């Protein structure tokens, strides 16, 4: 359901902003996830441009001036 | 922190903290005393739950309330929830240069354009407006320029008008339920206090002028100016995201007024005359020797895109009205004239205009949408379209027709008294001879509504469409659906309990007849039920939506 | 009629005669504070209920006891206005006399030492004014009723949403006015569980055996027994033959005659009627038959003396042969079939662990307190102070009540508490509901909903207050300090102080009083809320109990209820509603005796109302009575249907008894659709008062009862003569036969004169009556505010034309003429209080003064010498009105200041201004100032010359009302001196004051010369000692907050004018915000010229079906249409013979209405009065449901000479030409609400920020910004507007660093943003890491 897959993100940020952030965290800090920030919730959360729309071009070549 | 009056503000963060302290420090204590371990044990349990008051407060136990009765804010609390970190201060906040206030209507805006009032500007604009007098020698200071903004002085209304010149500011409607609650005007100073927002985007941000406020946003930078003014204006707002229906539609007003404008009358002032194109429609119209419904011929040319881009234009006379021969002369020129030989309801004027951006794109499209919104206010203004209580006809047999089902109804009453019938069928049976009688009701209303103009054509009567203006309201879709005019007109009908069921016996009144306090009662139910799902539903709707984009 | 009445008669065009008057509408809160303070001499109500609950207090010993003897109210330090100026609570003193006796050590008797008794100060009780209102820390609170579920036993169900097979399981509920409550249920498998304050449920057969009753008295209480009497063979039975209906043959029935029925048939009714028409007693029944069948008995053998078999096991072929052994005559057996006797407390009994009293006090003890090993004495005494405790629960007197009359019982008055046998029904009538016997309550019924009303809920608040210090008072007792101590030492006033005070302020049901208009007062007043301490909450109320129910007709409006969240639970109480004894809504009925409808009246209860046939209001009866009908609509059931004439057994008092106040001010309301009426209703409680009050042309008749219920008018007390009138007060001389004796005879009314309501709007009274005029009693003196010669007016009769106007009125927009804006008709005038608080800080004292530094001679051009602002002054926004500084240090200046000031020699200030401004934007004049200051410190000047000023004028009014007083009672001398024994000219000829000295021959004539004298001189020495209270009141210090050192308040007064943005409203739900303010030749105009005031947009009515506003428009065309012609006599100057003749053509119209005004009984010169007061239009009435017809309409139309259609030729005020049609132009009621857009405007480059995280405030109030939460976010995100979206997030609001390089850059001219991360952002890492997690950013 759209709320048991979007609380099964890669992503641990997104999820513990959606609800239920006490299992999310609690997974994510046993686990030792690292969130790399790849959706808009968690570049929104940060402060960032959204990798969508005119923060895409600036994403790319973060991820294309990072990859080489 | 002290607040005003002397006295502290805390957070429950500082309670907490000091509780696992003191039993931390009464537990080092006891270690030193060497107590009994009964003592000990009951002192690592106190500091286990303060300090889990502390992380979580309410999960294991009772939650520890300080001095209200009402619970700490624990740690865990501090970041989750609606009221958290993540909901209310990351994922949304409040923001600087940023107003708010009640919108009306400016009909006389183009569609990339809003009323936004001076004082709201001149504090909106403000770092702008010391920029530009500190930049045009009128300021030496910053600080001279702040007190001549105070003052209003009459030369920060220059600067002013020349700082918000192409700077596009962003009006928000809340709930902003998609993308066009939020949408990029330019602003034209106006002297209320009010917001004039144009009438055609009003459906796309669901306003109506009966007390809603909308919020501005000045975008600051190069970049934020840029997608304003590519992405979020207006003017490239006019087809949907969900559906690529036109979002940006006529409505009410202006439906009416291309409705009024396109319709035909029998013998209507100046019928049969043929004129030289519609500039002399216009003529004979507003120097009044032909009507707007006169039923005329005009010498049309009209334009068509062949296999290439080019526009070949082909000149005839067609058999149209005076109205739809002064409304063709804002038409763009790709479009063909049956696009306008009709009287134009709400559907063929949302088809007009997506027909005018499938063949001729954008701009086009917003030039011709400003067009028809000024050409129907003018042609509704003109018509003089009013509302009264004899244009609500009810129908000279509903009494007849209420007689023979309540005849029908006393019979099947009988017939259970009669053992015929059980009580099951006999409700049944009652309820479907009402429903029946209210059908017939709502047939002969509208057979009575819908073309009792009888008029004279060269001394022999015919029959047209009606003019009655709650009939041209409905018929042009502008406001009101059959269902109301069943309303005003024939019966209300059939009610629901609120269990669901139907009381059995209907409304036969309308509303231009007078309800009684049982009709009215037993109508309260249902209304009031409406009502309530409208204000339980928004939550469940909000719950749905944020799911469905936290998923996506 | 009255004079008030005569002075301008609405025209009534009502037809249903009014058999009982609209009773007076703030019944509810007075009579409900009055049995709270009022003397009860039983202890049914109120204080004395209260303190006979908890006293006589008793010690854990024999020593001593504290008994209470009575109480007592003591006179209010300040009266209402002393305590709204002073920001002080109305209340009285509570002195309780108590005492304190003590019992000697040892005697059979316990007999007294002595008794200490003297009266102890308890507290202060919020004292309600006369209204209806409480004014609480200085602001005028109403304490809001409350609907809550009464208490008693209540049956209901959950049909199938449980157990996934749509079984329905029943459960009841004892809910008590206070204690435990009590809930038994069914399982899906029908064993009946117990369950005790919503905590785990226990086999209910547990609390059978907590009180002390065996499985076999269990079994005999819910059972009845089968008796196999066996003989020596051949298993005889005993059968009564209902107990075979629908009975699974097992066998062939052969007695007193052989077979009835064979095998494989079973038992129908015939079989059972011939049974009994055999009379059989004793039947043979086989073996296999009574093996499954349950034992009722413990039986066990003589031989060796333990049990053979016990109560309830299924009995077999191997016990019963046991049993034989014993040869047992008679064997009992549960009667159980299915679905008419059931088996679920036998089954119930095979599922408790269970087996005596103790186990089950255990277990009770186990599921209340787990965790703690249970003693016989906590297990014991846990369970008798649940429910069998009068401390501890209290099923109150309507608990046991409601209690009684759901078991069918015939007494309702018992015990507080419960007992065997009311736990014993209860479980029975569930039982009984489960086998088809009954029916589950409704709960919404509001013969289950009670009323609970300020004068219950203070006292309930009281009594928690008393038994907090019913605690303390017990522990005292217990010390040896007893033979020296008085009552007074061991009473604390501070809880009970604080328990009353915690419900008066801090109540959820305790509101600010809504202070728009009359109609908001009074509606405020009659309202009902689900809600509050004890009632529901508004996010877990679901559908059911938002609804309108059947039994809510005449108790509560349908109609009138918000809108938002909590619709639904908010309701407004019907027009003829009020409530019972026990706090049941009841509502009044004609008894219809034979036939005839008699003026007899029953206040009907909704149980009561159910049992009866009621006939509506709009069923007509002729002359004597009778139904001029044989076939009638009525409401029998909750259902409603036609009747026969002589199956009614009530009738409905009014057609205007279904609808709230509110709604019965809306004429025309069957024409409106109910969503549009709502709206209507709650939109006139937002108007706003105006400059001149207007009444409305059509109204419905109840603008007179709310204007006069409410208490903003001058209501005359006694009839008279207005002796002197004038803006502030009025002066009656009452009539002879209305004084008593030894009395001025003289009435004083001193108005209201421009003070502010709760919600900053201006209340001003102004005098209806002229100088020398007849006043009756009960005639409207003075208006308050929207009010017009004692009808309610809350706005202003604006022409329209419903047209559409060049998309100026698209989509609810309003188009307002500049003539209404010339006129003045929709300014009003809001009154601001604005506060400047001089305090201690720790730098020093902040000083009130005029010298003020970085502030020009100008910016202080309007303050006195003590810094204040004069009264009278025109300020404007960021005017100083109050000069303040604030005492500062170490200013720690930057480098390049410090040679800033080293270059030109500039001193820095020790103070920082800190006054007070007004607020941008607001311009209005000073009305006001006062200043409070503290004892101690030194009053300033203004100070000194307030108080000076308010010295003089409290000499002057009590001068003033003592020379008024003393000429009435010198004119009661001079007239009873002429009376008998007459001086007529030696009166004259005498000093005036010794009249007093002139002995008269008594017949009774010096006696009331004597007690004139005595009058006179207690007056005159009343006046003299009012005159110290006022001047010690004066001059007093005040009682500031600590750390205070004075306060200035100012007052503004601001006349807003309407403009574009404000919401304008009719009252028919037709809202709308102005768009245009449009030049007078730019209007749509009439043939004579007369242009249209609003255009309103025809598109609004028939979508949103509220007929009403064009019948009103009509009407209100018709109405003004006969003023256009009473004005044109008057211009004239028509005799009065024609006049009279017009005017009363125009009263006479009507088809058969119930008013008859005849105007040959007007004198000429009332019959011109009357003419000049309805030369502005004949104001006109239409009831609720009894209103005008069209048909009614139309011919008041044709009276005035104007088309019946209603519709008029209209010309374009721009280009002269006609509209194409006829457009709908009449009179409409509008109201300016108050939305107006000043309050609403606000805009906001930077400002402050909050301290945690760094974003923005956020109201206008602290100049805060706009919320950009998720769904704008979203919006943004779906555009690609990701530097929009990035600007918003960091440099907007939370960026600390980026937005002052933002606000730098812009100020440079250049838009970039260097944007970091939010603070919030470092506000979450940090407090994730405050749990034991390591987040961290990953810096690679
Ligand atoms: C005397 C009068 C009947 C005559 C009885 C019948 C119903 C009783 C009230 C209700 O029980 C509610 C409430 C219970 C509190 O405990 C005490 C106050 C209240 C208001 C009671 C007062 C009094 O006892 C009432 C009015
Ligand atoms: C007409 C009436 C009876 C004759 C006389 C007797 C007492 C007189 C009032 C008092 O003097 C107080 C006051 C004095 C002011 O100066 C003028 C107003 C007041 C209210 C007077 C009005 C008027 O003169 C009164 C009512
Ligand atoms: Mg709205």
């Amino acid at each position: 359901g759209i709320t048991k897959a979007s609380l099964a993100t890669e992503s641990f940020i997104s999820a513990a902003s959606f609800q239920e952030t006490t299992r999310v965290l609690t997974e994510a800090a046993v686990a030792g996830k690292r969130d790399e920030l790849r959706g808009l919730k968690e570049n929104v959360i940060v402060g960032r441009l959204i990798p969508a729309g005119t923060g895409y071009a600036y994403h790319q070549d973060r991820m294309r001036r990072r990859a080489a | 922190v002290p607040l005003d009056g002397g006295r502290f503000a805390t957070s429950d963060l500082n309670d907490l903290y000091r509780r696992v302290i003191n039993r931390n420090n009464r537990l080092k204590r006891l270690l030193d005393l060497a107590a009994p371990d009964i003592i000990v044990r009951n002192e690592k349990r106190m500091l286990q739950e303060a300090v889990d008051a502390l992380l979580d407060n309410g999960r294991r136990g009772r939650a520890i309330t300080g001095s209200n009765k009402r619970p700490l804010k624990s740690l865990a609390d501090m970041i989750k929830g609606k009221q958290g970190r993540f909901r209310q201060n990351l994922l949304g906040k409040r923001v600087d240069y940023s107003g708010r206030s009640v919108i009306t209507v400016g009909p006389y805006l183009r569609l990339h354009q809003c009323g936004l009032p001076k004082k709201m500007a001149l504090e909106l604009f403000k770092p702008f407006i010391y920029g530009k007098l500190e930049l045009r020698g009128l300021a030496t200071t910053i600080k001279a320029a702040k007190k001549m903004v105070e003052r209003e002085e009459a030369v920060v209304w220059d600067i002013l008008d020349e700082v918000i010149r192409e700077h596009p500011v962003l009006l928000n409607r809340a709930p902003t339920l998609h993308r066009l609650g939020i949408q990029a005007f330019e602003p034209v100073l106006i002297e209320g206090k009010a917001i004039q927002l144009h009438p055609l985007v009003c459906a796309a941000y669901n306003a109506d002028f009966d007390g809603d406020q909308m919020a501005v946003h000045v975008p600051l930078t190069l970049e934020a100016q840029l997608e304003a003014r590519a992405l979020m204006m207006s003017t490239n707002n006019i087809l949907s995201p969900a559906n690529g229906e036109p979002i940006i539609v006529p409505s009410q007003d202006v439906v009416l007024g291309l409705y009024y404008m396109t319709r035909d009358c029998v013998n209507a002032k100046g019928e049969g005359m043929v004129l030289t194109g519609p500039k002399e429609a216009e003529r004979l119209y507003r120097s009044g020797l032909a009507s707007l419904h006169a039923r005329v011929k005009v010498r049309i040319t009209e334009y068509e895109k062949d296999a290439n881009g080019e526009l070949v234009a082909k000149t005839s006379l067609k058999d149209t009205t005076v109205g739809r021969a002064i409304l063709w002369m804002i038409v763009p020129k790709g479009l063909p004239y049956s696009i306008v030989n009709q009287a134009l309801g709400k559907k063929a004027i949302s088809k007009m205009l997506n027909t005018c951006y499938r063949i001729l794109g954008l701009k086009p499209t917003v030039i011709f949408a400003d067009q028809i919104m000024y050409t129907g206010f003018a042609y509704a203004a003109r018509s003089g379209a009013s509302v009264g209580i004899d244009d609500m006809v009810i129908p000279e047999k509903k009494h007849e027709i209420i007689s023979e089902a309540e005849a029908e109804v006393a019979e099947i009453q009988e017939q259970f008294q009669s053992g015929l019938v059980t009580a099951g069928e006999r409700y049944n049976k009652v309820i479907d001879i009402w429903a029946a009688a209210n059908d017939r009701v709502s047939k002969a209303m509208m057979d009575n509504l819908q073309t009792e103009t009888v008029i004279n054509r060269d001394g022999q009567e015919e029959k047209q469409v009606s003019f009655n203006s709650i009939y041209m309201m409905a018929d042009s879709g502008a406001r009101g659906s059959a269902a109301q005019i069943r309303q005003l007109a024939g019966m209300r009908g059939l009610m629901a309990k609120p269990d669901g069921s139907i009381i059995e016996t209907p409304i036969t009144a309308n509303f231009r007849e007078g309800l009684n306090v049982l009709q009215y009662f037993i109508s309260t139910h249902g209304a009031r039920k409406g009502l309530a799902d409208t204000a339980l539903k928004t939550a469940n709707s909000g719950y749905l939506t944020r799911r469905l984009v936290d998923v996506a | 009629y009255s004079y008030t009445e005569k002075k301008r008669i609405r025209k009534d065009f009502g037809k249903r005669p009014q058999v009982l008057d609209v009773p007076y509408l703030l019944s509810i809160q007075l009579d409900s504070f009055q049995k709270f303070i009022e003397q009860d001499p039983e202890g049914q109500y109120g204080l004395e209920a209260a303190f006979r609950s908890v006293f006589p207090i008793q010690s854990y010993s024999g020593n001593s006891e504290l008994q209470y003897v009575s109480y007592r109210l003591g006179e209010p330090v300040f009266d209402v206005q002393e305590c709204q100026i002073r920001g002080v609570t109305y209340s009285a003193p509570l002195r309780v006399k108590l005492r304190l006796v003590i019992y000697e050590r040892e005697a059979p008797e316990g007999t007294v030492k002595d008794i200490k008794e003297q009266e102890v100060y308890m507290g202060e009780i919020p004292l309600m004014t006369d209204n209806g209102t409480f004014v609480i820390n200085g602001t005028e609170r109403v304490i809001v009723s409350q609907l809550h579920r009464s208490p008693g036993v209540f049956f209901d169900s959950d049909k199938g949403k449980t157990h996934s097979s749509g079984k329905v399981l029943y459960n009841a509920r004892i809910i008590p006015y206070r204690g435990s409550w009590l809930d038994f249920e069914f399982d899906p498998k029908d064993n009946l569980f117990v369950r005790i304050d919503r905590r785990r449920k226990l086999p209910a057969t547990i609390i059978l055996r907590a009180l002390n009753y065996t499985t076999e008295q269990i079994l005999d209480l819910f059972f009845e027994k089968v008796i196999f009497e066996i003989r020596d063979n051949k298993l005889q039975m005993e059968l009564v033959p209902e107990r075979l209906r629908g009975e699974t043959a097992s066998f062939d029935i052969e007695a007193n005659g052989k077979v009835y029925v064979e095998k494989g048939r079973r038992i129908t009714a015939r079989h059972i009627r011939q049974l009994e028409k055999d009379d059989v007693k004793l039947i043979e029944v086989p073996v296999e038959y009574i093996a499954g069948k349950v034992v009722a008995k413990d039986y066990i053998d003589e031989s060796t003396g333990e049990l053979i078999c016990a109560a309830n096991m299924e009995l077999s072929l191997d016990l019963l042969a046991k049993l034989s052994q014993s040869g047992h005559k008679r064997i009992e057996t549960l009667f159980t079939n299915d679905l008419d006797h059931g088996p679920y407390i036998s089954e119930t009994l095979r599922v408790d662990p269970t087996n005596d009293r103790l186990s089950a006090l255990v277990e009770i003890y186990r599921m209340m307190r787990p965790g703690e090993p249970p003693t016989r004495e906590a297990a014991e005494s846990l369970f008798e102070n649940l429910f069998f405790s009068e401390d501890r629960y209290d099923l109150s007197a309507v608990g046991r009540m409601k209690f009684n009359r759901s078991l069918l019982r015939e007494e309702i008055e018992g015990s507080g508490i419960l007992s065997k046998d009311d736990i014993i029904d209860v479980m029975k009538k569930l039982i009984d509901i489960r086998n088809g016997k009954g029916e589950v309550d409704d709960i919404d019924h509001l013969g289950n909903r009670r009323i609970r009303s300020v004068g219950e809920m203070a006292e309930n608040q009281f009594r928690v207050g008393l038994v907090r210090v019913e605690r303390a008072v017990k522990e005292r007792l217990s010390l040896g300090d007893l033979d020296t101590l008085m009552p007074q030492d061991m009473i604390n006033a501070k809880p009970i102080s604080a328990a009353v005070k915690e419900f008066f302020g801090s109540s959820q049901l305790s509101q600010f009083m809504d202070q728009n208009n009359p109609l908001s007062e009074i509606t405020h007043k009659r309202r009902i809320s689900a809600l509050g301490p004890g009632g529901l909450t508004r996010e877990r109320a679901g559908f059911e109990v938002r609804d309108v129910h059947p039994t809510h007709y005449g108790r509560v409006c349908p109609i009138e209820t918000p809108e938002g969240p909590n619709i639904g639970l908010i309701n407004s109480l019907s027009v003829y509603a009020q409530t019972n004894e026990y706090g049941f809504l009841e509502t009044p009925y004609r008894k219809v005796t034979d036939g005839v409808v008699t003026d007899e009246i029953h206040y009907l209860s909704a149980i009561e109302e159910g049992n009866y046939v009621i006939a509506q209001a709009n069923s007509n009866l002729d002359e004597e009575g009778h139904f001029v009908e044989d076939l009638v609509t009525c409401r029998s059931k909750g259902e409603s249907s036609l009747f026969s004439r002589d199956q009614v057994d009530y009738m409905d008092v009014s057609t205007q008894q279904v609808v709230s106040v509110g709604a019965s001010l809306i004429p025309f309301l069957e024409h409106d659709d109910a969503n549009r009426a709502l709206m209507g209703a709650n939109m006139q409680r937002q108007a706003v008062p105006t400059l001149r009050a207007d009444k409305p042309l059509v109204g419905t008749g109840m603008e007179r009862a709310v204007a006069v219920d409410s208490g903003v008018t001058a209501v005359a007390k006694r009839g008279g003569v207005v002796q002197y009138v004038d803006a502030s007060r009025i002066v009656i001389k009452v009539n002879e036969d209305e004084m008593y004796p030894g009395e001025a005879g003289i009435d004083i009314y001193n108005l209201t004169k421009y003070t502010r309501s709760n919600q900053n709007t201006c209340i001003n009274q102004m005098p209806c009556v002229s100088l020398g005029e007849p006043v009756e009693r009960g005639d409207v003196l003075a208006d308050g505010p929207s009010t017009d010669l004692g009808e309610l007016a809350l706005g202003q009769n604006m022409r329209v034309a419903f047209m559409p106007w060049n998309g100026y009125n698209f989509e609810d927009s309003i188009l307002v003429s500049e003539r209404v804006v010339q006129e003045d008709r929709f300014t009003t005038i809001h009154i601001q209080e604005l506060a400047c608080v001089s305090r201690d800080t720790k730098l020093g004292p902040e000083e009130i003064t005029a010298d003020i530094p970085n502030v020009g001679e100008a910016a202080l051009s309007k303050l006195d010498e003590s810094g204040i602002v004069y009264i009278g002054a025109e300020v404007t926004g960021g005017d100083i009105l109050v000069g303040k500084v604030t005492p500062k240090g170490e200013t720690q200046l930057t480098p390049e200041e410090k040679l800033l000031r080293a270059i030109f020699g500039e001193k820095a200030s020790d103070v920082k201004d800190s006054s007070l401004r007004v607020p941008n934007g607001v311009s209005g004049t000073v009305i006001d100032v006062q200043v409070f200051t503290r004892d101690g410190v030194e009053k300033d000047k203004r100070a000194l010359e307030i108080e000076e000023m308010q010295l003089k004028q409290a000499k002057k009014d009590l001068s003033e009302e003592l020379q008024i007083l003393e000429a009435g009672l010198f004119s009661r001398i001079r007239a009873v001196l002429v009376a008998g024994g007459v001086e007529a000219e030696k009166l004259d000829k005498l000093p005036r004051d010794r009249w007093l000295e002139l002995g008269l021959t008594d017949e009774e004539k010096q006696n009331q010369l004597e007690q004139l004298a005595e009058q006179y001189d207690e007056l005159k020495h009343e006046f003299e000692k009012k005159l110290e209270a006022k001047r010690r009141k004066i001059t007093q210090g005040d009682d500031l907050a600590p750390g205070v050192l004075k306060i200035v308040k100012v007052y503004l007064a601001v006349k807003r004018r309407i403009q574009p943005g404000d919401k304008m409203a009719g009252r028919h739900g037709n809202k709308g915000v102005i768009s245009k303010i449009n030049p007078i030749e730019d209007m749509p105009y009439d043939e004579n010229g007369t242009p249209v005031d609003i255009v309103l947009n025809p598109l609004g009515v028939p979508s949103r079906m509220n007929i009403g506003q064009i019948l009103e428009t009509h009407l209100g065309m018709a109405a003004k249409g006969i003023g256009d012609k009473i004005n044109a006599m008057l211009k004239q100057q028509q005799e009065v013979a024609k006049l009279r003749e017009f005017i009363q053509r125009a009263y006479d119209l009507g088809a058969d209405v119930r008013q008859k005004v005849d105007l040959s009984t007007f004198s000429d010169e009332e019959v011109m009065r009357l003419a000049e007061n309805l030369r502005k239009g004949m104001p006109i009435a239409t009831p609720v449901f009894d209103g005008a017809k069209e048909a009614e309409i139309k011919e008041l139309l044709k009276l005035g000479d104007l088309p019946t259609s209603g519709q008029i030729r209209l010309y374009d005020g721009r280009t002269g030409e006609q509209f194409e049609r006829p457009v709908t132009v009449g009179y409409m009621y509008m109201l300016k609400l108050n939305h107006l857009v000043d309050d609403k405007m606000h805009a906001r480059s930077t400002g402050s920020y909050s301290l945690v995280t760094q974003q923005p405030l956020g109201g206008k109030a602290q100049f805060g910004g706009q919320r950009f939460g998720e769904m704008e976010v979203w919006a943004l995100e779906a555009y690609g507007a990701a530097y929009t979206l990035q600007e918003m997030l960091t440099v907007k609001s939370d960026d600390v660093n980026g937005r002052t390089k933002m606000y730098k850059n812009i100020v440079d001219g250049n838009h970039q943003m260097e944007p970091g991360m939010p603070e919030s952002f470092n506000v979450l890492l940090k407090e994730i890491r405050s749990l034991g997690i390591n987040i961290e950013l990953e810096d690679e």
